[PDB]
């Protein structure tokens, strides 16, 4: 069972999250994230820091990012 | 050829890794290594294929990948071997490894740009290139992210473990394999890339040059633990899909063994173990 969807606005910026298995998107940038066998998730910008979600995936994304865009 | 702990280098044999390192960088051929461990970092996955990360193979992997960094690094200075950063004893932003002759220290808090040591953003010399942002800089947050580095009981507890990786031999495994990786319990391996911050919290970590003597020492580790049990070895022994079995071949060598990879002492050995 895949996660649901998601769309928002955190820290001015815009971050989706949509089942494809999940695709997550910064800016309308894609920002490649994975899951874990026991349901947590990673993205390539704290690919060792496993979040419980892709929303928190996303959001660490950004964290980490502080303003800069995501490379495609 | 001897890997020594990195605390314990002399000032000129810090200078001629620093002068090795960089040369690579200049040449093109340091930012292919950090290609090659994004690429595989973004296809090991937990349900499929996996030969970099989060298998059994983690350890053997790294190791050669380790080594053709080593046999890089002495193509240019045949003197050059990779330190270890014992993150065990050396956890303070004041440990030697941190200084401005070294490696430099930990990002501004702006934006975490490194800015002293030999690959700071502005000498000219350390480009980030291989990226997933427009950020061209070398960034640190030493502990930023995470607290505490790993303490020399964690270490004990995972060098306890006797079985080397357990089925399904995944993040979700139990055995020594997971626990040095940090997938599961106390964490080493993985919690020491989120203490770092910057690149080396990333797939395209290779770009710090701390991330060849953290894999150095989690190299080490597992050098110790077969010291402790000489009776377990490699597993799977065959037959596992999707995981590097003993005798099969990893990528993207194609031409080496999980087993062709077990005694370091082929290649090196250590100032002491
Ligand atoms: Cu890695
Ligand atoms: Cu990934
Ligand atoms: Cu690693």
């Amino acid at each position: 069972a895949a996660p649901e969807s998601f769309d928002e606005v955190y820290k001015g910026r815009r971050i989706q999250g949509r089942p494809a298995g999940y695709e997550v998107f910064v800016d309308g940038v894609q920002l490649h994230v994975m899951r874990n066998a026991d349901g947590s998730w990673i993205s390539v910008v704290s690919h060792y820091d496993p979040v419980p979600t892709p929303r928190a995936a996303a959001r660490a994304a950004v964290d980490e990012l502080q303003g800069a865009p995501l490379l495609p | 050829t001897v890997r020594k702990n990195q605390a314990t280098l002399t000032a000129d044999e810090k200078r001629r890794f620093v002068a090795a390192v960089l040369e690579l960088k200049r040449s093109g051929r340091y930012d292919e290594f950090v290609r090659t461990h994004n690429e595989f970092i973004m296809s090991d996955t937990d349900s499929g294929e996996r030969t970099g990360h989060r298998s059994p193979s983690f350890l053997p992997w790294h190791r050669r990948f380790l080594l053709d960094f080593e046999q890089a690094l002495q193509s240019v200075d045949s003197s050059v071997t990779l330190p270890y950063w014992d993150w065990s004893a050396d956890r303070t932003v004041r440990a030697s490894l941190w200084a401005p002759d070294f490696l430099g220290g930990t990002g501004r808090s702006t934006d975490g740009r490194v800015m002293d040591g030999p690959f700071a953003a502005s000498t000219g010399n350390w480009p980030i290139n291989v990226r997933v942002d427009s950020r061209t800089y070398l960034r640190r947050s030493l502990g930023g992210s995470v607290a505490e580095l790993p303490t020399r009981a964690e270490v004990e507890s995972v060098l306890a473990i006797s079985a080397y990786d357990l089925p399904p031999y995944n993040s979700a495994s139990e055995g020594f394999r997971n626990h040095l990786e940090g997938w599961r319990g106390v964490n080493l391996h993985n919690r020491v890339h989120v203490w770092v911050g910057g690149q080396m919290a990333t797939g395209v970590s290779p770009n710090d040059p701390v991330f060849w003597l953290h894999h150095a020492y989690v190299d080490k580790l597992w050098a110790e633990w077969q010291r402790r049990h000489p009776d377990s070895a490699y597993v799977p022994t065959g037959g596992t899909p999707d995981v590097v079995d003993l005798n099969e071949t990893m990528k993207p060598w194609n031409t080496v063994r999980p087993a062709d990879l077990l005694d370091h002492t082929a290649y090196y050995t250590f100032d002491a173990l």
